[PDB]
RNA sequence: AUAUUGGCGAGAGACCGAUAGCGAACAAGUACAGUGAUGGAAAGAUGAAAAGAACUUUGAAAAGAGAGUGAAAAAGUACGU
RNA sequence: AUGGUGAACUAUGCCUGAAUAGGGUGAAGCCAGAGGAAACUCUGGUGGAGGCUCGUAGCGGUUCUGACGUGCAAAUCGAUCGUCGAAUUUGGGUAUAGGGGCGAAAGACUAAUCGAACCAUCUAGUAGCUGGUUCCUGCCGAAGUUUCCCUCAGGAUAGCAG
RNA sequence: CGUGGAGGUCAGUGACGAAGCCUAGACCGUAAGGUCGGGUCGAACGGCCUCUAGUGCAGAUCUUGGUGGUAGUAGCAAAUAUUCAAAUGAGAACUUUGAAGACUGAAGUGGGGAAAGGUUCCACGUCAACAGCAGUUGGACGUGGGUUAGUCGAUCCUAAGAGAUGGGGAAGCUCCGUUUCAAAGGCCUGAUUUUAUGCAGGCCACCAUCGAAAGGGAAUCCGGUUAAGAUUCCGGAACCUGGAUAUGGAUUCUUCACGGUAACGUAACUGAAUGUGGAGACGUCGGCGCGAGCCCUGGGAGGAGUUAUCUUUUCUUCUUAACAGCUUAUCACCCCGGAAUUGGUUUAUCCGGAGAUGGGGUCUUAUGGCUGGAAGAGGCCAGCACCUUUGCUGGCUCCGGUGCGCUUGUGACGGCCCGUGAAAAUCCACAGGAAGGAAUAGUUUUCAUGCCAGGUCGUACUGAUAACCGCAGCAGGUCUCCAAGGUGAACAGCCUCUAGUUGAUAGAAUAAUGUAGAUAAGGGAAGUCGGCAAAAUAGAUCCGUAACUUCGGGAUAAGGAUUGGCUCUAAGGGUCGGGUACGAUCAACUUAGAACUGGUACGGACAAGGGGAAUCUGACUGUCUAAUUAAAACAUAGCAUUGCGAUGGUCAGAAAGUGAUGUUGACGCAAU
RNA sequence: CUCUUAAGGUAGCCAAAUGCCUCGUCAUCUAAUUAGUGACGCGCAUGAAUGGAUUAACGAGAUUCCCACUGUCCCUAUCUACUAUCUAGCGAAACCACAGCCAAGGGAACGGGCUUGGCAGAAUCAGCGGGGAAAGAAGACCCUGUUGAGCUUGACUCUAGU
RNA sequence: GCGUUGGAUUGUUCACCCACUAAUAGGGAACGUGAGCUGGGUUUAGACCGUCGUGAGACAGGUUAGUUUUACCCUACUGAU
RNA sequence: AAACUUUCAACAACGGAUCUCUUGGUUCUCGCAUCGAUGAAGAACGCAGCGAAAUGCGAUACGUAAUGUGAAUUGCAGAAUUCCGUGAAUCAUCGAAUCUUUGAACGCACAUUGCGCCCCUUGGUAUUCCAGGGGGCAUGCCUGUUUGAGCGUCAUUU
């Protein structure tokens, strides 16, 4: 039976206008606004969802301490793990490679 | 209209100024020849028109 | 009478491009000293549905040889090429689907799409899905090569003009029929505003040479000079024939 | 419905207050006053239109300063101070 | 030497006399209409002087009836005829 | 004719928002079972498709040729009815302006205005046509015919009259 | 003959009464008119010769103003509805208070807003006009009062689009273009210790600006308070941004932290240029899962109602904000291990040697839990006090249950597309390693704590059968949020709680004719252009359903039966301990069957399809003539034809270094 | 066979929303059918994307028949509410040459008035639709005018463009 | 003097058939009668066909859809003081 | 016989003709030449002891200064020192000022009392952040000053 009303002028359910029904220490009902849930940081190379890293919307970033930014790895807060598994392994097959590649073609010119 | 700008609130308040009888001291000055506020407005007989 | 609804098309008031979702404009890479003395290498990043379009983007990032950064481009997409695959581009790059190479340095025969009709025009010919450009022929002095655009025309262009090897995905789209009104709003939702079609012969005559009469008709021959004037043609306009087509077409 | 209902749904102003003449004549949209033609450095004004200029050409404001012009030139743009005399 | 339905200053008429004369003799380009361009009125006169009716009486009051003022209320702020 | 003013209604596009009881139907995909020499065929579930359907709100406006018809109202009211998840409804912003727009096309709609809007001016537009044309008395007193005229509801010419 | 003005004249008339107006009184004239008397009146006016013209009205559907008969007449009849008494007042059908009867019925006649209005809000006074009766009442009239913000909006950003500038057209008002064919500008610190800011590097070339009070977006809550303001005042308790900064902690002799195999942990834990990543940031529908509030409900402690009789009864209070600590998750990921007898698994069949099932860990903190905030607040009671401000003192404010519930939020999924469903400001991160740093003492403000500041404008109220637009207090129109109980499929209809109304001239009668609502023996479309209108049908369960067909349908085809109340029976679930067959209990309406029972009634009101056979015609769904045409008209998919390879086709423009298609390229654009 | 054409209407379909004659002829439905349907076809004047024929499904579309239903009707009757009506308060409008009893005559050939007759008695209330050739707009149609406008075209005269 | 009908088709008047009946006569009254009704036909604006026309359009050819205003006065008439 | 209707008259209504007014209009004629970036014309909002308008004015606001006059202003209130006087006045004149927000309108915007930059100064422990006071920054073009660009181009270096 307690109804409720819109605590702004604006009268529209649009997305930076969305209401919680809520009991206060006064014993009745009243609407509280709610603002738009954060979602959460992706992975530059795959795309998931990056653990360890907390969601909040982009300002309130700022108000909050490094730790909850970053994981303690190469890469951390950016990319995924997986993702720099990859990238290390990659990185030193091909770098190996090209010395491979090098002496090969060094062998090359001298017999011919 | 009901959030409004400096403007028309200015407007509005000159309007509310000027909404009052005649200053009854004047019916008797020498000469004088105005018996009444001719120029009388009222928010449902006549718009502003901002 | 007033003036015909071809005519309200050029002011293009409610008659504009609905381009808000559009990705941007598909495009070769700029023709650079890289491109036209080599090849140089990217990456294709993304293959994307653009609205209005019936063909997918590539989106395709290449290293700027001059500064520190990535530049990404905005390719039409080959039947074939894929995310995580390498693109080449250049004089000297090799004869793979995806890759863009100046027609000079394909065989005859070579299957290729989005070519440039000068040098350096970042791709002109043969985009819509499915369509390609089939090279048939070169004349090594004056650097030219014959091709056949999908419209059946021969066209020869300069050796310099580049395209991609392959052809243009969503093959086939026009196979299927759109069964009803709805499909055909939201297909021109996207494009602009020429969807439906009042015939001319269902108006009245101050609104089209085909309008009015006691029983709907044209009333006069409906193949229009070449010559005729703004407000003169509509239908078969400069028609060189008409009728039933009878029998195989196929250019010769 | 042409008529009554449909002059219900009139609640949104197709001009304003205009800047430079007071006269709610400017056109939202066009950012253009339909009565003294602001922001034109000109003022509108029509020879087809006699009633309308003179409803607002030079003398039906307070003319602050032209007031003053003719007695100025009458005394020959004077300078200085009148100085004094007697009784 | 010529022009001049604008501006400032002046002198005038076999001109109009408040439905006339400029739309406006007046708090008139006002009030009022229209989204806007624009449209645009009605409306002068107590008496020499307010001396604009003290006071009594009937009435809830407005007012009435007396009285009073005035050359006249057969001039009472509805007001000259 | 010239120069201006309008998309607060409405038509259409664009940008950004919002909105839509409860039912009926039972499409692909999927699971289990049965028959059969074989090829293959069948049953029961599950699932939740559609410019699908019953029907509110919504949006529309079919019939009563109902009310009203000097109205509640310059288009309304009642019943009954069309559609009701999309070619849907709809706010605001924004674009298109008069021989111009806009039109799923009715010559529709473009602010009660549309087979060319509204405002002012040119403009006291022209009228062989229609209406009216203001005091008295005295004297005289007609014509509707001739001829020519894009002449036939008009003129000019002669006649009649002062 | 008569009128307004002019020259002359009569030394004309007149305050001892000019002009004007009235007058079935007089007189002159054939008449136009002229003269007198009387009354009224108050300042000017007339005869004659002559001059002059805006010079004579019954008409023009003449112009403006005034006025009649019509007529105390049409009417003041939609929206269920009013009544008794008191009080006030000159006056009460209509104001106020009490009582009663009702209504709206949470899809509101409730509680708020957007646009619009602009003071209508509130108080005191108060009725001449206005509120088509009234009026002591009012949105009226008079006089006053009233709108408080770092955190709500604007302001910032960008959207369609608008629009300066170098320029190019145009006689010109101006038109084009918006990064364009331009020498387009400012940041970071170093160099200064004449000094205040010149040059020394290196970048960055992004080239205006306006455009959203529903899009994006730094940050506030609860309780109290006013006649009228409140997320704005007061009380308490927070948070954000900018600027200052010092103390503590951390780090360092291995200089720029350790720990964990790993996913990753943390109170901290240097980081310029440049680069890159993320967030902002995104359709729609379906079922499933979870949260919140609401709904239902047991025990207990209070207050109220009913009590002839009956009811351990009916009604009601039992609340907990932002913010902060710990804790909490579907998903995802790591370690171990190595899978056919394939296993795991959703309502929805998807997953595994590219490493499953299993066991053990890591992460996001939506959301919830406990504690802080915080019982001191608020809620409900009892016991005293006394004209008074209004107090004072006490208690209690507790423990549970339930689910295809309802609304809303959200997740993991799944369906759809020739549709694949914004942008920018802004915030952070990472790669990089220019640099700057300690042991006789340095580094550290992304850890804690501490100091200062946060301007400008809006903020009342209405938001509609009276605050907006329709000439108006008009049965019309005008965008949105919250949403209780029963019946029931239901946000239907009908009844109700909370809130709010009880406004709509009134009285008396009940003729005709009406408008709106009903019924009719026998017949049954004979009425009528025509079954127009009306009536009939209807829910649900079961039975049973034809031609024809694009095999999807046609179909609720058609046609039948059944249905209340009460009383029983049966079927359908959860949770637990089981060495390495069952027990125990707690909590839900669904479905079917069986007795009994009544004036044969039972979808008992409400709600709710008439059906069939054919002809014409448009395939369908969709569309239009606002206000006489909704259709066979328009559209549409489908079919076919035409033009065009850009130095182009179609179209725009007065012109142009102009424009649409075009962010386009023949599976395209344009035209039939 | 003959004239003749660019070719001389093919497959289909039909008194069809296309057939003059026409209510075509035959069949069917009925007691009775200018209706409906099925047939027929020398079809005034059917016919192939000027699209022809066929078509399940859909239709507030036009049409015909049947069942159920019924106050549509035979044939009317009765009831409720609100009106009308009477009162207090309040109080418009349209219209109006002057006005308001007929018969006949004549008359601009249909009189309230005029001529000759009938006749005729204050003041009035509810009804009513015969008359007031009642009222609502200087005819919708038709003609005239040396009056237009929308629209078309090998009309006259031009024009942007090309 | 007094009666002169019930139906099927058609918008019909007319026509035509069924059937009853004593009979189913013909006419006038602004081709009686729309502030009495109806609105089917005819005859505006939508629309299909056929014929004609190069076309806009036309058709005494066929089709479908298409807003019916006011009485309270006078007289007449019905009743009523 | 009344009532009612109609005619006349008297007094009273209704209405505003007529007569007489006239600080307005209309036309003619004569004399004169002066708007604005030194911010015009126009707009908005304000200002009085007690004003809503019209008229006037600009936060110095129905006015300040100056000059002439010579005692008012007046609806009421008022001051009262202003009356043989540097002196009344809603007086005249006008030479000096003030002149909000705007407008060609000029830092940028403007349906916003919106948003920068520069200089001097004051306050907050401040060249840097905040707040107060003053003063500034549009565009085209001309002359000039300064600083510059270009193998357009001359000469001069060793
Ligand atoms: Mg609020
Ligand atoms: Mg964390
Ligand atoms: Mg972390
Ligand atoms: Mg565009
Ligand atoms: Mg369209
Ligand atoms: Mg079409
Ligand atoms: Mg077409
Ligand atoms: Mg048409
Ligand atoms: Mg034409
Ligand atoms: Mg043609
Ligand atoms: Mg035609
Ligand atoms: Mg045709
Ligand atoms: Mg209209
Ligand atoms: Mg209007
Ligand atoms: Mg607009
Ligand atoms: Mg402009
Ligand atoms: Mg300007
Ligand atoms: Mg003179
Ligand atoms: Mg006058
Ligand atoms: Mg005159
Ligand atoms: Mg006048
Ligand atoms: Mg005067
Ligand atoms: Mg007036
Ligand atoms: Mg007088
Ligand atoms: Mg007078
Ligand atoms: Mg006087
Ligand atoms: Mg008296
Ligand atoms: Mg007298
Ligand atoms: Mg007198
Ligand atoms: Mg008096
Ligand atoms: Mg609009
Ligand atoms: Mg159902
Ligand atoms: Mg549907
Ligand atoms: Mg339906
Ligand atoms: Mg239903
Ligand atoms: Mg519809
Ligand atoms: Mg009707
Ligand atoms: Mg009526
Ligand atoms: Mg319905
Ligand atoms: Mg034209
Ligand atoms: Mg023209
Ligand atoms: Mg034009
Ligand atoms: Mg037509
Ligand atoms: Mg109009
Ligand atoms: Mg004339
Ligand atoms: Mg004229
Ligand atoms: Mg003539
Ligand atoms: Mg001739
Ligand atoms: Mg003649
Ligand atoms: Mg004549
Ligand atoms: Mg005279
Ligand atoms: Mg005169
Ligand atoms: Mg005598
Ligand atoms: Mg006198
Ligand atoms: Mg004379
Ligand atoms: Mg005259
Ligand atoms: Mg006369
Ligand atoms: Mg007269
Ligand atoms: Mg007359
Ligand atoms: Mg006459
Ligand atoms: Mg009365
Ligand atoms: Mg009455
Ligand atoms: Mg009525
Ligand atoms: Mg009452
Ligand atoms: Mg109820
Ligand atoms: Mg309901
Ligand atoms: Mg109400
Ligand atoms: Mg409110
Ligand atoms: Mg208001
Ligand atoms: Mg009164
Ligand atoms: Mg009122
Ligand atoms: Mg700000
Ligand atoms: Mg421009
Ligand atoms: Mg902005
Ligand atoms: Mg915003
Ligand atoms: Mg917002
Ligand atoms: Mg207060
Ligand atoms: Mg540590
Ligand atoms: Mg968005
Ligand atoms: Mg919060
Ligand atoms: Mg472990
Ligand atoms: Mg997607
Ligand atoms: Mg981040
Ligand atoms: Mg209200
Ligand atoms: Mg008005
Ligand atoms: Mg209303
Ligand atoms: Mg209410
Ligand atoms: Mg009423
Ligand atoms: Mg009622
Ligand atoms: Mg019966
Ligand atoms: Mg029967
Ligand atoms: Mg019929
Ligand atoms: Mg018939
Ligand atoms: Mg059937
Ligand atoms: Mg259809
Ligand atoms: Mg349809
Ligand atoms: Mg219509
Ligand atoms: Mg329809
Ligand atoms: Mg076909
Ligand atoms: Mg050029
Ligand atoms: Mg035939
Ligand atoms: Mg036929
Ligand atoms: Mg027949
Ligand atoms: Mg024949
Ligand atoms: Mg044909
Ligand atoms: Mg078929
Ligand atoms: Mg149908
Ligand atoms: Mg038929
Ligand atoms: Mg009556
Ligand atoms: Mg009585
Ligand atoms: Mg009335
Ligand atoms: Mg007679
Ligand atoms: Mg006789
Ligand atoms: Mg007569
Ligand atoms: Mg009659
Ligand atoms: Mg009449
Ligand atoms: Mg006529
Ligand atoms: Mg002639
Ligand atoms: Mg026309
Ligand atoms: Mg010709
Ligand atoms: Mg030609
Ligand atoms: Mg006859
Ligand atoms: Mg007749
Ligand atoms: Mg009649
Ligand atoms: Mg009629
Ligand atoms: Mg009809
Ligand atoms: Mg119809
Ligand atoms: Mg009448
Ligand atoms: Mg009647
Ligand atoms: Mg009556
Ligand atoms: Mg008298
Ligand atoms: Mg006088
Ligand atoms: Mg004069
Ligand atoms: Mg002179
Ligand atoms: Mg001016
Ligand atoms: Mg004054
Ligand atoms: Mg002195
Ligand atoms: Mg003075
Ligand atoms: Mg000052
Ligand atoms: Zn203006």
């Amino acid at each position: 039976a307690q109804r409720v009303t819109f605590r702004r002028r604006n009268p529209y359910n649009t997305r930076s206008n969305k209401i919680k029904v809520v009991k206060t220490p006064g014993g009745i009902l009243r609407a509280q606004h709610v603002k738009k849930l954060a979602t959460r940081p992706k992975c530059g190379d795959c795309g998931s969802a990056l653990q360890g890293i907390s969601t909040l919307r982009p300002r309130q970033y700022a108000t909050v301490s490094k730790t909850h930014k970053t994981v303690s790895r190469a890469y951390g807060g950016s990319r995924c793990a997986n993702c720099v598994k990859e990238r290390i392994i990659r990185a030193f097959l091909i770098e190996e490679q090209k010395i491979v590649k090098k002496v090969v073609k060094e062998q090359t010119e001298a017999a011919k | 209209a009901a959030q409004k700008s400096f403007r028309i609130k200015q407007k509005m308040a000159k309007a509310k100024k000027q909404n009052r009888p005649l200053p009854q001291w004047i019916r008797l000055r020498t000469n004088n020849t105005i018996r009444y506020n001719a120029k009388r407005r009222n928010w449902r007989r006549t718009k502003m028109n901002i | 009478g007033r003036v015909i609804r071809n005519q309200r098309k050029g002011a293009g008031s409610i008659f504009t491009s609905h381009t808000r979702l559009r990705q941007g404009a598909a495009k070769l890479r700029t023709l650079d000293y890289a491109e036209r003395h080599g090849y140089i290498r990217g990456i294709v990043k993304q293959i994307v549905h653009d609205s209005g379009r019936g063909a997918p983007l590539a989106k395709v990032v290449f290293r700027d040889p001059y500064k520190y950064r990535l530049r990404e481009e905005i390719f039409i997409a080959n039947e074939g090429v894929h995310t995580g695959q390498f693109i080449y581009a250049g004089k000297k790059a090799s004869l793979n689907v995806g890759n863009v190479l100046p027609l000079g340095s394909v065989p005859e025969g070579t299957i290729v799409s989005n070519v440039e009709e000068k040098p350096g025009d970042r791709g002109a010919l043969a985009r819509a899905s499915g369509n390609y450009v089939i090279i048939i022929g070169h004349n090594p002095d004056e650097n030219k090569t014959r091709v056949r655009l999908p419209s059946g025309a021969k066209k020869v262009i300069s050796s310099d003009a580049r395209g991609v090897i392959g052809v243009i995905a969503g093959g086939g789209r026009v196979d299927k029929p759109l069964l009803k009104a709805g499909r055909a709003f939201h297909k021109y939702r996207l494009k602009r505003n020429s969807w439906p079609k009042t015939r001319g012969v269902a108006m009245n005559p101050v609104d089209h040479p085909h309008g009015g009469g006691n029983h709907q008709h044209i009333g006069k021959a409906s193949t229009i000079s070449r010559g005729a004037v703004s407000g003169q043609k509509a239908g078969l306009i400069a028609a060189r024939r008409t009728g039933l087509l009878r029998g195989s077409q196929k250019t010769q | 419905g042409k008529g009554t209902p449909s002059f219900g749904k009139r609640h949104n102003k197709s001009h304003t207050l205009c800047n430079r003449c007071g006269r709610r004549s400017f056109h939202v949209q066009k950012k253009t006053c339909s009565s003294c033609g602001y922001p034109a450095a000109k003022t509108r004004s029509y020879n087809w239109g006699a009633k309308a200029k003179r409803r607002h050409t030079t003398g039906t404001g307070r003319m602050r300063y032209l007031k003053h012009v003719s007695r100025r030139f009458k005394n020959g743009f004077q300078t200085g101070s009148a100085s004094k005399a007697s009784a």
